[PDB]
């Protein structure tokens, strides 16, 4: 829902989703090549799942 | 400020919170 989305908002009205309850594998990310910068800063995003 | 959501005399209910 935030990735498979046909428009995006504005930098300024930046949409913010909340997200609770749910289970994501996070592998996809890996996986898609078509990300050209993925840069994570707080904790490893190897063991992040 | 919503953190979380769910959508799903002859009767006695009883309920326990």
């Amino acid at each position: 829902e935030v990735f498979n989305a046909t428009r995006f908002a504005s930098v300024y009205a930046w949409n913010r989703k909340r997200i609770s309850n749910c289970v994501a594998d996070y592998s996809v990310l890996y996986n898609s090549a078509s990300f050209s910068t993925f840069k994570c800063y707080g904790v490893s995003p190897t063991k992040l799942n | 400020n919503c953190t979380f959501e769910y959508v799903s005399f002859k009767n006695l209910r009883e309920f326990v919170f």
